[PDB]
C-alpha cells in the first residue's frame, strides 16, 4: 500500500492497496484462460573448456576434456575441426567413389 | 546528467528506499555507495566517453527481442541488426 | 571462321575464376540471411 | 467395399498434405464460396487451421516434413468444413436460382 | 587493388596450359 | 520523418520492392521471372549495339554481319550474347510457363492473359529478329511463314504487301523487319510493367496452394540475395554458352549467305519454334495449321477455365502429377521430331504425340481433377 517492487530498474515504487499488498486477483478460481510459458525451446548447450596453459605434461586436461556427458562421439568431441576434416574427408571419398563407377563404366564401353 | 541527479537523489525518500538501497548495495556491491560518491561519479561523463560508451554496448550487437499483440508489423531480426550499425558512421 | 577463339578462351577462364571466386560469396550470404529464418521453431497454445 | 478402402488410405497416404499436418480441408483452393465458409468456422476451428497452414509453410520452406508418429491420421481426418460449405453452396444455388426466375 | 592481379594471374595460367602455339611464345623468332 | 516512407520514388520503391509481403516457402522457380526481366535489359543493351553498326541492305547486310563478328573489338562478343540470350530467355520462359502450370499460378487471370499476350509477341520477335541476319535459312523461314500468312483469304495480301513492300526481295521488307523488331521489345517491358502491376494487388503463390497470408516476410534482404544469386547463376551459365561453346545451339547453316535458287536439304528454325514447326508437320492444311498453332498457343489462355478441381496446386495430386510430367514428356518429343527430317517413321510419331498434346492438354486433365475430387470425397 506503500511500496511495491516494480519499475524496471528494480526499486520499490508507490503502488495501492490492492495493488501492492494484494498482489493476487479477486478471482474466485484460475479460469479458462490462454497458457503460459517462459522455456526456449532451442536445446542450447555451452560446454566451457578451461585449461591449463603450463604444467608441460597435458594429459590429464585433455583427459577432463574428452570424459565429457555430451553424448557426441569422440571424433566430433573437439568441436570445430574434427567435424571439419571428417566433412571433407567423406565428401572427398564419396566424389572419388562416384568418379570410379564412372570411370569404370566409361572403361567397360569400347571405343 | 542533471535528470540522473534527480533520479539518485529523489528516490532515497523516507526510510524503505534508503533501506532498499542499503540491501542491495551490501548484497551487490560489497557496500554503501554514500550519495556524494554517487554524484562524483556522474562528475566527469562528458560527450566522449558517453559515445566511446554507448558504442562500445549499443552498436553493431546483436539484441533481444521480446514481443506481445498485434506485432505483425514488427521487423524481422535482418532489419533490427541492420538497423544497429550504420553504413558509413 | 572463328579469328576471335583465343580471345574468346581468356574471357571464359577469366569468367570462370571470376565466377568460382563471387558465387560461394553470394552463397554464403543467402545462407545467413536465411538461417535467421530456418533456426525459428513455432508453436500453438490454445486456451483448450 | 475392401478394394476402395485400401486404395483411399493408399491415395491419402501418396496425396502428401498429411506428411505436412495437414487436414483435407486445408488443401481446398480459397473461392468465395470456401472463404465464405471459412468465415462462418468457430474461433477455435479458425485458430487450428491457420496454425497448422503457418506450420506447413514453414515446414516446406526447410523442405522437410512431420516425422512419422504425428502424421495426420485417415481415421482423425476431420471433416469440420464440409458442412459450412455445402450451407454456402446451397445458398449461393439458391440465389442463383432466385435471379433466374 | 585486386582485379589487375586477378587479369595477369588468369593470362599467366592461360600461357602456362597453352605453351607453343600462341603468337606471344615466338616473339624472339622474328622480332 | 524517414526518406522511406515520405519520398513518393523511396515510397514506390518500398512499396514495390522491399516491404513487399512474400510467402517464406517459393522454391528457386520464383527467381525465374525476374530473370526473365534482366535477360531482357542484357538484350536491350546488346540491341543498342546492334543499332551501332548494322545496316539493313542485303548482301552489305550479311557483310555488316561479317564486321560486327570482326572489325568491331568485342563486336561477336555482343552478337554472341544476343544470340545465347535469346536461347536463355526461351529457357527461363519455358520455365516459367511450366512453373505457371505446375503450381495452380493461372487462377490469376488477367496476369495469365498479360502473359500469354507477352509469349504471343516474345515469339514474333525472336522469329523476326532471327530473319535480320539475312542467311539462307532466314530466307527460307521468312518465305515459309510469309507464304503461310498469304494462304489466308483475303487478308494475307495486303500483309505481305506492306511486310514485303514489293515484288520480290528488296530493301524495304528488312527496314520493316529491324523496325518492327527494334519497336516490339519496348512495348514487350510494357507488358511486363503491367504484368507485375497486375501481380501487386494479389500478392505471391506459394508452391504449397495455400494461402500463404499467416507466414509472410520482406522481400528485401531475402529474395534480393536470393534473385542476385540467380542472377549470378544465370550469367555464368550465359556466359559459359557465350565463350565456351558459341554455336552448339546455333543452327550451323544460317551462316552461309542466303540464295534464291538453291533449296536446302533441311530447313529448321531455333529449338524453341521446332515444336510449334512440328505442328506444321503435323497436319496438312494450311489455314488448319494456323489455326493448330494459334490455338497451341491460346489453349494456355483457356486453360484457366479449366480448372476443375477444388485444389489449386499439384502438390498434392498425384495423377496430374503424372499427366504434367508425360505432357512435357511429349512436348520434349513434339521439339525433338520438329528438327528431324519428314520421313518414316517421324511422321506418325509427330502426329500422334500433336494429338496426344492436344488431349493431355484439353480433355484429360478435366477428368483427371474430378478423378482427384472423387479419391478424397468431395464429388457428386
Ligand atoms: C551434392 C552433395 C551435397 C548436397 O546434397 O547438397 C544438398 C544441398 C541442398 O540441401 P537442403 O538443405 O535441402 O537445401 C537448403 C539449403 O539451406 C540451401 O540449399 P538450396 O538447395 O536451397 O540452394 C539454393 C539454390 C538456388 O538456386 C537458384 O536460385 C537457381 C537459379 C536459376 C538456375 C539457372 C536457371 C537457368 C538454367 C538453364 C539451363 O542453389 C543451388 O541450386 C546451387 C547454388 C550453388 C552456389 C555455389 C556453392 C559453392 O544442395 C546444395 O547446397 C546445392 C549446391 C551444392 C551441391
Ligand atoms: C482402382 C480400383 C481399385 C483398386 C484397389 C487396389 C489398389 C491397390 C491396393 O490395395 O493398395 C493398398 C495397399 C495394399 O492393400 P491392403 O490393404 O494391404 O490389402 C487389402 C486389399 N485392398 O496398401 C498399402 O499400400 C498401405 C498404405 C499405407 C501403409
Ligand atoms: C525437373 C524438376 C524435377 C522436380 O524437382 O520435380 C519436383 C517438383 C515439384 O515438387 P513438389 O511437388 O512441390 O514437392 C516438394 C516435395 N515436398 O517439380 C517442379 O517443381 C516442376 C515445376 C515445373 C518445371 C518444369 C517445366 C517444364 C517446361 C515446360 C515448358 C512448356 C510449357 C507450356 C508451353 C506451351
Ligand atoms: C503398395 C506398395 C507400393 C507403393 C507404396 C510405396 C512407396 C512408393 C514410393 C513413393 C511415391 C509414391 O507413392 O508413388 C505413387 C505414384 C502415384 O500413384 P497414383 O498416381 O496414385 O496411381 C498410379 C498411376 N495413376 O505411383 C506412380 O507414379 C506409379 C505410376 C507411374 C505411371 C507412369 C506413366
Ligand atoms: C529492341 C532491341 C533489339 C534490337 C535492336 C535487336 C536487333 C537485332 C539485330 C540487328 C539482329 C541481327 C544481328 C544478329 O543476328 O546478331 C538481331 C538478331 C536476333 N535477335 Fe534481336 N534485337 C533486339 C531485341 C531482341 C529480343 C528481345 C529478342 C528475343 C526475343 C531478340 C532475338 C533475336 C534473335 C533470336 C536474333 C537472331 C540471332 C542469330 O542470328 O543467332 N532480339 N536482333
Ligand atoms: C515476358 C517475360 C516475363 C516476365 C519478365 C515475367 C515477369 C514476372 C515476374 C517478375 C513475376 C513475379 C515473380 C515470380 O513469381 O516469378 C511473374 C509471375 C508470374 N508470371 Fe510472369 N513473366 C513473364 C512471362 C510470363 C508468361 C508468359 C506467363 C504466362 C504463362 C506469366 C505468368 C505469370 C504468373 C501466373 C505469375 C505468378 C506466379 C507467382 O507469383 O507465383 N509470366 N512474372
Amino acid at each position: 500500500m506503500y511500496y511495491k517492487f516494480s519499475s524496471f530498474t528494480q526499486k520499490l515504487a508507490g503502488a495501492w492497496a490492492s495493488e501492492a499488498y494484494t498482489p493476487q486477483g479477486l478471482k474466485p478460481v484460475s479460469t479458462e484462460a490462454p497458457p503460459i510459458i517462459f522455456a526456449t525451446p532451442t536445446k542450447l548447450t555451452s560446454s566451457v573448456t578451461a585449461y591449463d596453459y603450463s604444467g608441460k605434461n597435458k594429459v590429464p586436461e585433455l583427459q577432463k576434456f574428452f570424459q565429457k556427458a555430451d553424448g557426441v562421439p569422440i571424433h566430433l568431441k573437439r568441436g570445430l575441426p574434427d567435424q571439419m576434416l571428417y566433412r571433407t574427408t567423406m565428401a572427398l571419398t564419396l566424389g572419388g567413389t562416384i568418379y570410379c563407377l564412372i570411370a569404370l563404366y566409361m572403361a567397360s564401353q569400347p571405343r | 546528467k542533471n535528470i540522473l541527479r534527480n533520479a539518485l537523489v529523489s528516490h532515497l525518500d523516507g526510510t524503505t528506499p534508503v533501506c532498499e538501497d542499503i540491501g542491495r548495495s551490501l548484497l551487490t556491491y560489497g557496500r554503501r555507495i554514500p550519495l556524494a560518491e554517487w554524484e562524483s561519479r556522474i562528475q566527469e561523463v562528458d560527450a566522449q566517453m558517453l559515445r566511446d560508451i554507448c558504442s562500445k554496448y549499443f552498436y553493431d550487437q546483436c539484441p533481444a527481442v521480446a514481443g506481445y499483440g498485434p506485432i505483425e508489423q514488427l521487423p524481422d531480426y535482418n532489419r533490427i541488426r541492420s538497423g544497429m550499425f550504420w553504413l558509413r558512421f | 571462321s572463328e579469328p576471335e577463339h583465343d580471345h574468346r578462351k581468356r574471357m571464359g577462364l577469366k569468367m570462370l575464376l571470376m565466377m568460382g571466386l563471387l558465387l560461394p560469396l553470394t552463397y554464403a550470404m543467402k545462407r545467413h540471411k536465411w538461417s535467421v529464418l530456418k533456426s525459428r521453431k513455432l508453436a500453438y497454445r490454445p486456451p483448450k | 467395399s475392401k478394394w476402395l478402402d485400401g486404395f483411399r488410405k493408399w491415395y491419402y497416404n501418396a496425396a502428401g498434405f498429411n506428411k505436412l499436418g495437414l487436414m483435407r480441408d486445408d488443401t481446398l483452393h480459397e473461392t468465395e464460396d470456401v472463404k465464405e465458409a471459412i468465415r462462418r468456422l468457430p474461433e477455435d476451428l479458425y485458430n487450428d487451421r491457420m496454425f497448422r497452414i503457418k506450420r506447413a509453410l514453414d515446414l516446406t520452406m526447410r523442405h522437410q516434413i512431420l516425422p512419422k508418429d504425428q502424421w495426420t491420421k485417415y481415421e482423425e481426418d476431420k471433416f469440420y468444413l464440409e458442412p459450412y460449405l455445402k450451407e454456402v453452396i446451397r445458398e449461393r444455388k439458391e440465389r442463383e436460382e432466385w435471379a433466374k426466375k | 587493388f585486386f582485379e589487375r592481379a586477378f587479369d595477369q594471374g588468369a593470362d599467366a595460367i592461360y600461357e602456362h596450359i597453352n605453351e607453343g602455339k600462341l603468337w606471344k611464345h615466338i616473339k624472339h623468332k622474328y622480332e | 520523418t524517414n526518406m522511406r516512407k515520405t519520398h513518393p520514388l523511396f515510397k514506390i520503391i518500398n512499396h514495390s520492392f522491399i516491404d513487399l509481403p512474400a510467402p517464406s516457402n517459393i522454391s528457386s522457380w520464383w527467381n525465374f521471372g525476374s530473370l526473365l526481366g534482366v535477360c531482357l535489359m542484357v538484350q536491350i543493351i546488346t540491341g543498342l549495339f546492334l543499332a551501332m553498326h548494322y545496316t539493313s541492305d542485303t548482301m552489305t547486310a550479311f557483310s555488316s554481319v561479317t564486321h560486327i563478328c570482326r572489325d568491331v573489338n568485342y563486336g561477336w562478343l555482343i552478337r554472341y550474347m544476343h544470340a545465347n540470350g535469346a536461347s536463355m530467355f526461351f529457357i527461363c520462359l519455358f520455365l516459367h510457363v511450366g512453373r505457371g502450370l505446375y503450381y495452380g499460378s493461372y487462377t490469376f487471370m488477367e496476369t495469365w492473359n498479360i502473359g500469354v499476350l507477352l509469349l504471343f509477341a516474345v515469339m514474333a520477335t525472336a522469329f523476326m529478329g532471327y530473319v535480320l541476319p539475312w542467311g539462307q535459312m532466314s530466307f527460307w523461314g521468312a518465305t515459309v511463314i510469309t507464304n503461310l500468312l498469304s494462304a489466308i483469304p483475303y487478308i494475307g495480301t495486303t500483309l505481305v504487301e506492306w511486310i514485303w513492300g514489293g515484288f520480290s526481295v528488296d530493301k524495304a521488307t528488312l527496314t520493316r523487319f529491324f523496325a518492327f523488331h527494334f519497336i516490339l521489345p519496348f512495348i514487350i517491358a510494357a507488358l511486363a510493367i503491367v504484368h507485375l502491376l497486375f501481380l501487386h494487388e494479389t500478392g505471391s503463390n506459394n508452391p504449397t496452394g495455400l494461402n500463404s497470408d499467416a507466414d509472410k516476410i520482406p522481400f528485401h534482404p531475402y529474395y534480393t540475395i536470393k534473385d542476385i544469386l540467380g542472377i549470378l547463376i544465370m550469367f555464368l551459365i550465359l556466359m559459359t554458352l557465350v565463350l565456351f561453346f558459341p554455336d552448339m545451339l546455333g543452327d550451323p547453316d544460317n551462316y552461309m549467305p542466303a540464295n534464291p535458287l538453291n533449296t536446302p536439304p533441311h530447313i529448321k528454325p531455333e529449338w524453341y519454334f521446332l515444336f510449334a514447326y512440328a505442328i506444321l508437320r503435323s497436319i496438312p492444311n494450311k489455314l488448319g495449321g494456323v489455326l493448330a498453332l494459334i490455338l497451341s498457343i491460346l489453349i494456355l489462355a483457356l486453360m484457366p477455365f479449366l480448372h476443375t478441381s477444388k485444389q489449386r496446386s499439384l502438390m498434392f495430386r498425384p495423377i496430374t502429377q503424372i499427366l504434367y510430367w508425360i505432357l512435357v514428356a511429349n512436348l520434349l518429343i513434339l521439339t525433338w521430331i520438329g528438327g528431324q527430317p519428314v520421313e518414316h517413321p517421324f511422321i506418325i510419331i509427330g502426329q500422334l504425340a500433336s494429338i496426344s498434346y492436344f488431349s493431355i492438354i484439353l480433355i484429360l486433365m478435366p477428368i483427371s481433377g474430378i478423378i482427384e475430387d472423387k479419391m478424397l470425397k468431395l464429388y457428386p
